[PDB]
């Protein structure tokens, strides 16, 4: 569960973040493409490439769910249900895979917020992920 | 993959006693129920919309035999396994799209299987050598994605 | 979550198991321990020779942990909640160990209830050990 | 795990810049604060009680300089690095008693060092090439388990 610091320390990052948001959660994907080839399996369809269009739409499409998220952070798997069920009855990706982006999320964010990306806030921003996963995995079966 | 001498012996003696076309059936399609998700690999195959309907299915129990002719090739040549499975890593990466992580719950429901067939026969030295063979096919299956 | 379907398909299995439970149980930690060798980095104070009564004492409570849970299917968060702050605060085992003892577990009652392990109970035992490892793991940080 | 010429060159260059001492207290801490149940294997060590108390816990910043050591060490020998952590698998295992899922997770811990510390310069084919090191030292640090 989420911790009153916890959300503190989510809303800070993320809202440093700030119009970066979309940058950075393309960013990510990019970094988990090249770092872990296997998560390539679910975007047959993509240019994964640098500078791909459909990376970078995938990727602010990504991070306005996490901003959305953070909006309503006492209410994950209500404010993320639609995207759940879509998870779950169509894009079918194994939970992993999401282990292996919400590292790469944590490892872009390390690279752009030195002040802000402190031992508290990593950790609270990891558990963030975690249960944003969760949710995401939730009506799999 | 690095099972012992002994191992080896007691994989090969079980594998002897094994109903292809049960297991094969039985392990394929307990991975659609199980884990339904993965039936997005498998639309093709036609009706897939309850366990009796996936466990009854034709094209399921025709894969699900082909799956286990390929791991009979891996119990024959155990000391190779990434040799014997990179054509068809190549294929389940480059063609058919197919995340590794499938391969690991595919080797756990084939050990959940052959426990459920062989029941005390299937001892914990039997189960350990076979969970051998399993993660070696799976990350064997894994090596050529790119 | 855990359907009527589920619940009923889990009381079921474990019903028909009933006194044998201790018994799979520390034939599942035996499964485990052969089958998944780093698993017994958390047993070192354990004698684990063979036959050995220290990990069939064990299974007993591991067991009686399931059956209590199988009876508070409705509520395990509630259930289990002693038992998940023992694990979050003494015995700390890293969450990827409870997938394997689940699976033991399968492998276990899978060898014993050749009528009762049909695809659908295999399903809903899976989902079940599944939210019971969930629910251990919830206070972890 | 194999990394390409211009992948080892990559591996090098970056880590000529690194302060192995430093780094290393700063990954083990941040393991025990991100993951605060690897702290099971550290009552030694002291106060661990607040993000503050690890990561500037004397014994955690000691510590990690014998981690990264071990670690640059490794880096000297990545065609082989089976061989290399061979004896430290072993002691992870007999005398420590160390579960090896510990080594993936102080691994990616590490790989976010980096990048905090390398900002920019820390690009996406630095870090899919270190991807492949921590990997590949995690599953020789497993490797001996038995
Ligand atoms: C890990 C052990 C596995 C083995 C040994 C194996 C083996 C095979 C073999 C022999 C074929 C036929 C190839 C041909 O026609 O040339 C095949 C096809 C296929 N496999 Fe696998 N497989 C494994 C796991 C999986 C898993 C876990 C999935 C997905 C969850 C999967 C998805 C597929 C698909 C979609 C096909 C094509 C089926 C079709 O004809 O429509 N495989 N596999
Ligand atoms: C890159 C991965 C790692 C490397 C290269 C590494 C290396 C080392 C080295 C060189 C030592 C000193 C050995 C000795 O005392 O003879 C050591 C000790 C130790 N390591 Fe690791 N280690 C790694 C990861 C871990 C992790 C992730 C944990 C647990 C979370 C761990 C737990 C321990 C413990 C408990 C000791 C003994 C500490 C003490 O003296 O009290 N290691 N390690
Ligand atoms: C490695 C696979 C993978 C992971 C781990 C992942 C993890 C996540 C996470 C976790 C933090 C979030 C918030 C997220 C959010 C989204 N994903 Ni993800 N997705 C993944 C693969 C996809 C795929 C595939 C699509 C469809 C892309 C397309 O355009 O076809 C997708 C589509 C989406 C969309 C667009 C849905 C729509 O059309 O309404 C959102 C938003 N996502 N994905
Ligand atoms: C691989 C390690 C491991 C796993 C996955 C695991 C999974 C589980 C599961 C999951 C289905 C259940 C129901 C369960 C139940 C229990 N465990 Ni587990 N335990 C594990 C390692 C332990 C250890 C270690 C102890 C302490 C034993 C001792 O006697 O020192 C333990 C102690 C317990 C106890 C006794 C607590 C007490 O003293 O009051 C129960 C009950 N458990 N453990």
């Amino acid at each position: 569960v989420l911790s009153p610091a916890d959300k503190t320390n989510v809303k800070a990052a993320w809202g440093k973040v700030g119009a970066h948001a979309g940058e950075y959660g393309a960013e990510a994907l990019e970094r988990m493409f090249l770092s872990f080839p296997t998560t390539k399996t679910y975007f047959p369809h993509f240019d994964l490439s640098h500078g791909s269009a459909q990376v970078k739409g995938h990727g602010k499409k990504v991070a306005d769910a996490l901003t959305n998220a953070v909006a309503h952070v006492d209410d994950m798997p209500n404010a993320l249900s639609a995207l759940s069920d879509l998870h779950a009855h169509k894009l079918r990706v194994d939970p992993v895979n999401f282990k292996l982006l919400s590292h790469c999320l944590l490892v872009t964010l390390a690279a752009h917020l030195p002040a802000e990306f402190t031992p508290a806030v990593h950790a609270s921003l990891d558990k963030f992920l975690a249960s944003v996963s969760t949710v995401l995995t939730s009506k799999y079966r | 993959v690095h099972l012992t001498p002994e191992e080896k012996s007691a994989v090969t003696a079980l594998w002897g006693k094994v109903n292809v076309d049960e297991v094969g059936g039985e392990a394929l399609g307990r991975l659609l129920v199980v884990y339904p998700w993965t039936q997005r690999f498998f639309e093709s195959f036609g009706d897939l919309s309850t366990p009796d309907a996936v466990m009854g299915n034709p094209k399921v129990k025709a894969h699900g035999k082909k799956v286990l002719g390929a791991f009979s090739d891996g119990l024959a040549h155990l000391d190779n396994l990434k040799g014997t499975f990179a054509t068809l890593s190549e294929l389940h990466c480059d063609k058919l799209h197919v995340d590794p992580e499938n391969f690991r719950l595919l080797g756990n429901v084939l050990v959940c299987v052959l426990a459920h067939h062989f029941g005390k026969e299937f001892t914990p030295p039997v189960q350990a050598a076979y969970q051998k063979v399993v993660a070696g096919v799976a990350n064997a299956l894994a090596h050529k994605y790119h």
